[PDB]
């Protein structure tokens, strides 16, 4: 529920008088609000979850043949027929054996056979379609206010303190409004029917582990495959072999379990969690609108903390440009405000790094109260100062990196998130913006024609069509057609890099 | 990778004939089905990388190919 | 043995100057050979024995993995190894997990999760060579003599009478001299060591059904192998699945069975039956070379039949433009030679057909006697005339085909016996001639030569190939050029469509 | 055939990602290390089929692809 | 904790109203900062020490080998695997040696065996990585007060005079503020987590020698490493030799200590203090920033006395431009100002040498109190009068070089700190200003692309590549790649020669 | 490998500072002085290589620098 330890992690701005923010919430990836006069708020949501999945087909991998039959013609009766063609579950296959005196027939020539076997394959892997309005995201909601290191995680701690909650976004109720104790009220107005498009996907399980699948490749499986809740098998042959003709008997064996073979056909699919007829999602992405204006900052009339602090331990970098320290309050005065600062040097004494914990305090009245503390210093050198006079705790800092580094991992994350989301992404982080409308007009109609144009693609292909493109484009002599097969080739080849392989 | 004709000089059926035709059909004519949209920029990069109707319908051709079976 | 009902049969003709014919012994396939003023004999090899086999390798389509345990390390350190990963049979995979404080870490990074798992193989596919010191072929000879219906397949019965024989074709025994009573006795020099390319192939034996397969094709599998007396096994990661980085516990899950997987990657190989650590494939050829120079003609002191004939059933053609048929002679003359020819018209009376059962006779000196004839009619109206005089039988028979369709079929024969057997068909019924060893050479410095470029190529790109390069050699500038990409794309071509694919 | 990426977006690891590089690189380099005759052959082809250096090359790295998979 | 006796030393004068000067600290090098009015003062960083070293990867340069054991196989069988494939302790290798019937073989060939030995080391290499949050640099800072020649350096005598300091510089404690007796307070506050660059090295402990290496150095030694957990060996191929490819036995045998061969390896590495899990080492620098704002004189209220001074010995060059002499006050007057100046003749009197002992004075009220002072005479000729009338004593002292030549020293000097430091170099007597900034970002940008464009080359290649690139100018047709060219290329052999090499 | 010079800023002498000019050369200069007719060789090539004054000292420098250290 916490923004603490996430590899995925994104900062957002909130204007002067901004009401609210649109929000893309991806699995396993927190973001975190900051604004100003407002506690900073961190919202992601934790895994999507579909309940009554409906059986749509149902492939089987492990086939049993038994009750082998064949009848034999001579080379004038014309075509045999065997009396199991009557009899469903029955797979008969029409062959041609040499027949002659020997054989005990009465001509010579190519005879006619037609072998029958009982089909009734018992492990299948059934594939189950997801309803629209029985879906529902779970969303988590955090602010950042007074919390230690061992209770900054502990979902209950927080819950008791009124400072985060799990709930539930369906599609019947796709707002919720999560009464904090004393930071207000924040409203999430998801869209949780477009979130994810359940129309493309399916709900395949093979074995013991259960995968979400494309739906155009889940109904292009070369199985016998049944309807939902029926017998009739369909493509039986695809898993009975036929051997070497034979007059007087023709062996059909069923090849072997076919669980591997769909494991290994199953490399890009995404593993989920299937029990009880429920899916449970912890990838896929929610568009969603946050709204802060009930949002209010607390502890703004508490008075600075007269006493001293101490450092518990070292600051440790969370690796997004975030320190985060814990703070020991000598003092027993009571809830009383932190004066702590990132400043360029010590004498200077200015505030040059912000604030992820906006307006932190102690809230407990005991002797020693440990208060967790998150930081954005500058680049460069700069001290952490707590206090000022003589109870005055410093402790230096170097922030590795660029603001030019940071503008091109930015961008880079950007693009990914354009990739990834393709037209979604526009809503990140946008309030407003006539800007913002007309990219996302643009983009959903550039992503249709590119999706129709290279939509099943590997990044092998991707890449050397890409590839191929950019060195037509460079050798294009009219500059529009070299313009559009450099900006194809380049679409491409990041994709197919995008991939990380 | 699949075993595919043996040099044994063999008269009678390997263990898989009746799929001998469609053994490396199906891929790509599923792929082609599914994804039809691909047709017009293989045709279309084809008629631009040759100057010749020859090289031409042979880039096309290739291109169609090595799609599916994407190596 | 016989091939009286075979859709494999090839006619030789003796040469008046020749004592031997050297011809190839294909897998259900059968070589007659006719010549003047001896008997007709038919060779065909059964099957190649093998014993010893000597197993090489045994890859694992089914595995097990359990005793899961992990250990992870703080990032910024070094990276993790769990204990068990010096315990033999343990495999451990290295990843990278989200590390914090909250997960009792130190420093917020990407750390190093170390997980390891008991790999245990349940089913494997083992595979065997084959000895060239125990290759052992069964090649029967059988003459066309007195026989019935229902006695010219009993392998019994023939040996009673002492016209047929199943001999074994040893490397250390490389000719047998067949002893037949009153017939002489056929002596065959074959070569066993080079007759199947037995270094080129592997005895895989998947499940309960074995196969052969290439020695390049059973190495490139990727599955975890192990040697011969060696539980140790290698490559164990491709029957293993690491879900999700986790720093408390990484789950680790065998994939299905690869058995279906196996099944369906054997599409071309050739099945075979092994049984008691022996190998028996009846595919296959053998080159050897038959003496007849002892082989004398049965029946030539006899008389000629008396008493009259009748026409058991309506003659059979054998598709190969021969015609079998059975007598009854109601006589009592003891071993008497059957006057039965096959004339143009019943007023001509000239034999037109060659008797393919050469100087038929009565075996038994009872009466009721049945007589399996079998003729080769000229094409056009024809009648099979028994007897003469007052008791004469005649039957007309019609012949379908034309001289020049039967050597349309026959050049498309050996063209496909060519592309099947390669240089050896050269040596298919040639009794020598300087015409012979030139061909062979030409064919064997050609085919290496092809078989290096274009060796492995299935015949949709075999078939694609002939087709290109047919078209460049339309279009080439260069006679000789064009020549030689018209002659590579006509065989491409053919290869691909003798495939029948 | 294989399912290939997803279009979900996810942020974790697909089903089989270890292999993701691999995946279909792996019937092309054991096909051309089982025969590298062929190399000559696409090479020869490409050579004599392209008119400009490019062509020449893009023929001959589409047929070095399109002969291992065979479609 | 003074200059006094060091090579390595430079004066900063201050200018009026600044109350704090940039430091870098050098390790082994001193500081003099002196003021307009405020005493002089010297401080320097004694050590750099870091405790709580954590393990990262332990190579092992003297392995054992025993249990010998080697697996034979028939030619053309397939590579042999020996049943101690086992992963601990036990490290295989193929080869390949020739069969026959002469070794009990059934082939001729190259008959692959595979020898397994077992694999132990001795002593190992135990490499450590430095944690940010234990390092504590320890700086001193010293007063020039009343100090004798005995007590100047005699640590305990000063600290008890109030007239010196050792304190710790740790990154949770960056800001030290030494009390001084009648001196006021100095204010230093450093920069622990930049100064040493700790993220870029590793501690390595090399048999009882221990060194700071680079961490990409230690990373590509091959060698047998272990992980931190004393846990498998691997990459154990290096340390081992197999002699010669035996049927029945290949010996393996275990090459000779590594030690001597790391030790050579070990050239450039800085050979550091290791006890108790802790590094101490004199080396780096700390960049620091003296406040002076409470530094204030001692005895400036003393009236001077009116008896005779003696010199006890002959004042000595302290190879920097300053003079220290010793003088024996005669007198029981108490405390008292030393009348002592530095001039150029004898007829006027006229201070012209800045006194580095700003208003020196006697402390104790003895009858003989003996002080030492140090001067900065004029270059050329001039005395060290102290006092004046019938008891004033003078000292002739000649001060060799001149101020063209100082300025060439110093601007050498400058040269050798920016080539040691790099950018931290720009931050040495800085009071801030525009200049300095811009020239330390631009020298940034520069040093960047530098470092990535030249980094490993020693100063063989680097003399090498500037002499190139200065012939390439001097040739160069275009001046803008002259100049340039030119400009590397002098950069190159500077820093070539540099290493006096 | 060797370590070579640290970037920390040492003001003392490093672990081997004695033959810290020797270390780069004492290999070149026995493998020189081991055989000298390689020094023709390599004057050689570099003339026959170099068009101008400059190119082949350049040349024959790296040449005559290569061969003692075959890495
Ligand atoms: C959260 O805190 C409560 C009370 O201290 C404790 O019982 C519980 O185990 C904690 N949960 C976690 C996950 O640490
Ligand atoms: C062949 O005939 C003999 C003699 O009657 C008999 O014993 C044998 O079983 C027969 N075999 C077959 C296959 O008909
Ligand atoms: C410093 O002076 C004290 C005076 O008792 C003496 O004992 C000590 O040895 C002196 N220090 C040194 C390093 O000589």
């Amino acid at each position: 529920f916490n923004c603490l330890g996430m590899s995925n992690r994104d900062f957002l701005e909130g204007v002067s008088g901004a009401t609210w923010v649109d929000l893309v919430l991806e699995g396993d990836s927190c973001v975190t609000i900051m604004s100003k006069d407002k506690p900073t708020i961190d919202v992601r949501m934790m895994n999507m979850e579909a309940a009554n999945l409906a059986e749509v087909r149902s492939y089987c991998y492990l086939a049993t043949v038994s009750e082998l039959s064949t009848k034999a013609a001579c080379p004038t009766m014309g075509e045999a027929h065997n009396d199991k063609r009557a009899d469903p579950s029955f797979v008969c296959k029409q062959g041609v054996v040499d027949r002659g005196w020997g054989n005990g027939c009465g001509l010579f020539g190519k005879g006619s056979i037609d072998t029958c076997a009982k089909f009734a394959c018992s492990t299948k892997a059934t594939g189950r379609t997801i309803l629209k309005e029985n879906i529902k995201y779970e969303v988590a909601i955090f602010v950042h206010g007074p919390t230690t290191v061992e209770s900054h995680g502990n979902y209950s701690t927080q819950t008791g303190a009124a400072q985060a909650g799990r709930f539930s976004i369906t599609p019947a109720a796709p707002s919720y409004t999560l009464k904090l104790g004393e930071y207000g009220e924040v409203t999430v107005d998801c869209e949780p029917r477009s979130g994810i498009d359940t129309s493309a996907y399916y709900v395949m399980t093979v074995g013991t582990k259960t995968f979400l699948v494309h739906r155009e490749w889940f109904m292009d499986l070369n199985l016998p495959w049944s309807s939902a809740e029926s017998n009739v098998w369909r493509n039986r042959e695809t898993l009975m072999e036929f051997e070497e003709p034979h007059a007087t008997k023709q062996s059909v064996i069923a090849l072997g379990s076919q669980e591997g073979a769909l494991h290994q056909a199953l490399a890009g699919a995404i593993p989920v969690e299937f029990s009880s007829n429920t899916v449970k999602l912890t990838s896929g992405h929610l568009k969603c609108r946050v709204k802060m204006e009930k949002l209010q900052l607390k502890g703004t009339t508490y008075g600075v903390c007269s006493k001293a602090f101490r450092f518990l331990g070292t600051p440790a970098d969370t690796g997004h440009g975030t320190v985060v320290l814990e703070l020991q309050y000598t003092g027993t005065d009571g809830p009383c405000k932190i004066p702590i600062s990132s400043v360029a040097s010590l004498n200077d004494l200015t505030p040059v790094g912000r604030l992820v914990t906006v307006n932190p305090f102690v809230s407990v009245s005991t002797a020693n109260a440990k208060v967790l503390i998150e930081l954005e210093p500058p680049f460069g050198d700069s001290y952490i100062v707590v206090g000022r006079g003589e109870q005055q705790i410093n402790h230096h800092w170097h922030k590795s990196g660029s603001s030019i580094g940071k503008a091109f991992t930015a961008t880079l994350k950007g693009a990914q998130r354009l990739a990834a989301l393709g037209d979604t992404a526009w809503d990140f982080g946008s309030v407003g913006g006539v800007f913002t409308s007309v990219g996302k007009a643009v983009h959903q109609v550039f992503g249709g024609a590119f999706r129709s144009l290279f939509g099943g693609m590997s990044w092998i292909t991707q890449g050397l069509l890409g590839a191929l493109l950019l060195w037509m484009g460079i050798n294009a002599r009219d500059r529009s057609i070299a313009f559009t097969f450099l900006a194809v080739g380049g679409v491409l080849l990041f994709l197919s890099v995008n991939v990380h392989a | 990778q699949t075993h595919g004709e043996s040099t044994l000089s063999n008269k009678k059926g390997a263990w898989m004939d009746s799929t001998k035709a469609t053994r490396y059909l199906v891929k790509t004519e599923s792929w082609i089905l599914r994804n039809p949209g691909y047709a017009l920029v293989a045709a279309v990069i084809g008629w631009m990388l040759g100057s010749n109707t020859m090289q031409r319908v042979v880039f096309t051709v290739l291109l169609l190919l090595v799609a599916p079976a994407y190596s």
